[PDB]
């Protein structure tokens, strides 16, 4: 099925242009929508005319026209119709509510059979911060369940008061949520949105070069989130690569993807709930992979309840990219959650109890009370999925006693 | 007609003896070769100074009733007689 | 059958003068008269390696002079003779035999009617050009001054004058001064008595629309909705077989036009299946409509070359859901397959949406308050009773149309 693509905030809006750079690279679609001379699908992801032009199906939205004027003028193939322009933001996005909910209903009519919808955005992004948390909440609301949504949120390097706004709606809402630091991006990098794009782009790339299987991104998710609370993924990416001294086989490509320093996320001792491979070579040799799949079942610490599978999905390689080298990304689920929602909500206890900076959130009474309950659920929602987490770990997980 | 006869007649019975006097793979040839010539006459007719994708649009174009304008003027004007 | 354009007023005349040039660019009629030669049809396929002749009805508007020369059908009354003036030099074509020259709505109406002859008399001669005549058009503005008052009094004089045995629509455009309030109402219960079906124009909603002139999108409007009568399809191509199609009762005869802008931006609609899901929008309404309105009976344009049936189909099954019928009309949307015109190069579709919906009863009501609020020899003041129970007597029968 087809995929909504939702930008929100300045970050987003770069990481989103890195992003869709390089899917038109991948499917040879130039940058006023011309196509270059199908076995792939580029249509689960962008729009077809009878014209034989390809637009994203991507929506922007900022609070600055400067961000947007940059990425519209950088790609003239966006269309500029779907283009809009922490408590103010959500406030101010309780207004423009009707506008959006239009704007993202007129997408949803325009694909004939939805799937899912990607979102875009940075917790720590302030005003657009408000703006996506009231996305989440309208998309969730008018839609239902029956579509899930997808969100590759960016991590913190005030600001606490903010992620915990924004985490509590993520918690909420978001149906598969990844997590990126932008700390383990800059060491891996030792710009950096052009990981998060490769990871991204690559994180679809069953769907838009179909093979033998992982055709839907139900069956991508499915197997990565036994229990709705358990939504976060941690996901690692292979850096060497397109150097001289690449590895040498997928089999030492799956053995050195389980690296704790390639991890897009601060990291001690870590329990794997699920995993998922991806491979991504013109041509793949199976006894390799499977001599890899063997060795990393051995070697790879699953947490008691869990089936304890390594799935390994065969990727094919664009036409448009000439014969380059194996390439791979690993996502995963893991108990490694606690410690950066730990440090979270300890930078968050820490700036509570001094009233730092509240008198810029707080107006009167009733602003006061307001944001005390608010502020008291978004500890107790991360909490509750910090004890979730913790509690996965053990063995008495799924006894009664 | 006449043009055409007189062109496979100065290869029956003039390049040959007649049909007799041809093996069987030079026989399949010469029909192939007027089969081909002729039925692009065929259409060059047909097709060409008839017109029958004209003549059958306008029979869809009449009897399929899809100048309704006509019709409406034809029962306007007749609606008496 | 022939129909007949009167234009009344400033902005009527600001609005036919496009209205003619872009019927003249549709058909290939220079402005001085001269017609060009018809290309050879698209569809009408030949064999290939590898002069008066026409298939369309552009006389149903223009009269064929024998030297090959079009002259629209069209008859210029107003006052002010600035823009007329510059109607005629833009469009020499316009006969001048058909122009006639002369704020309170009374004393244009009793200027009308002091000069009835004269104007009955080019009326007369208009016709008599006419065989087998079908409906007049009329383009004025309910308030403005001149045109309020003299567009009522011809519309009283053609519906009197021919004992009502044609029909006569009415592209009225409503207005967005002490005085407006007062000729909105009277000339809307004549609109009521006369006009046969009454295209509403709001302006304001028209500003709405734009700034995504104004009377560009009114002309294009009126020159698309007698498509298929220009070029004549399976369906409809009578004034009379449309417009019988969205009025049910007499009383409920006012229609609004919603109109797809993005005929020529390049990110136009990407086939006719979303096109027919963008007109049933709000948002580009010609009439401010709420989310309690229901529609009484729809009708959908589409011009373009070849259309594709399937998407025709998926799209009027999926729109025939979303749509919120009245509950005694039966579930029926209509889409006609308008023939873009061979002269006009642009290859993207163009659609325009008709449709007859409870949202009148808003209008009206905004109409009736500030013309009571406004009220706050005697004859005068009993024409302003009767407007005024006039328009609740539709007033009250839209509201009643939600009930079986």
């Amino acid at each position: 099925g087809e995929t909504i693509t939702l930008q929100v905030g300045q970050c987003g809006n770069q990481v989103g242009l890195q992003y869709w750079q390089q899917l038109a690279t991948e499917h040879g679609i130039q940058s006023d929508g011309s196509s270059t001379p199908r076995n792939d699908h580029p249509e689960l992801f962008f729009t077809l005319s009878d014209s034989n032009t390809y637009t994203p199906r991507s929506i922007l939205i900022d609070m600055e026209p400067s961000v947007i004027a940059k990425s519209t003028s950088a790609l003239p193939m966006f269309n500029p119709r779907n283009v809009h322009l922490w408590i103010n933001g959500y406030k101010y996005g309780t207004e423009e509510e009707e506008t959006l909910l239009n704007l993202i209903d007129r997408e949803v009519d325009k694909c004939d059979n939805l799937s899912n919808f990607q979102l875009f955005h940075s917790v720590a992004g302030g005003t657009g911060s408000g703006v996506g948390s009231k996305m989440l909440e309208v998309i969730s609301d008018r839609y239902g369940h029956k579509k899930l949504l997808n969100t590759f949120s960016i991590f913190p390097s005030v600001q606490p008061y903010n992620t915990i706004l924004t985490l509590k709606r993520l918690i909420d809402y978001s149906d598969a949520t990844f997590v990126f630091h932008n700390d383990s991006l800059n060491r891996i990098e030792n710009g950096a949105n052009k990981l998060i794009a490769l990871v991204s782009a690559s994180v679809s790339n069953p769907l838009r070069f179909p093979g033998y299987m992982y055709s839907s991104m139900e069956s991508i998710v499915s197997n990565l989130i036994p229990t709705p609370d358990l939504k976060f993924l941690t996901s690692s990416i292979a850096p060497f690569s397109t150097q001289k001294h690449n590895y040498l086989n997928e089999y030492d490509m799956l053995l050195e993807l389980s690296n704790d320093r390639y991890k897009t996320n601060r990291v001690g001792d870590t329990s794997y709930i699920s995993m998922l491979n991806y491979l991504i070579g013109d041509n793949l040799d199976q006894r390799e992979i499977r001599k890899g799949i063997l060795k990393s079942q051995q070697r790879i610490s699953f947490v008691p309840w869990v089936a304890r599978s390594v799935l390994v999905v065969h990727g094919k390689k664009s036409p448009y990219l000439k014969n380059t080298n194996l390439e791979g990304i690993q996502v995963t689920n893991n108990t490694s959650m606690i410690d950066v929602f730990t440090k979270i909500l300890k930078q968050f206890d820490l700036l509570i109890k001094r009233k730092a900076y509240l008198n810029r959130y707080y107006s009167s009474v009733e602003e006061e009370n307001e944001v005390m309950e608010m502020f008291n659920e978004s500890r107790e929602s991360v909490k509750s999925i910090i004890d979730e987490y913790k509690a996965c770990k053990e063995i008495t997980y799924l006894d009664d006693d | 007609v006449n043009q055409y006869n007189v062109k496979y007649s100065a290869i029956l019975f003039n390049n040959h003896q007649g049909l007799a006097s041809m093996t069987t793979n030079e026989m399949i040839k010469l029909i192939d070769s007027q089969y081909n010539e002729i039925l692009t006459f065929l259409t060059q007719i047909i097709q060409g100074n008839n017109k029958l994708f004209t003549h059958v649009y306008n029979f869809k174009r009449f009897y399929f009733m899809e100048t309704n304008d006509f019709i409406d003027a034809i029962m306007v004007k007749g609606k008496d007689v």
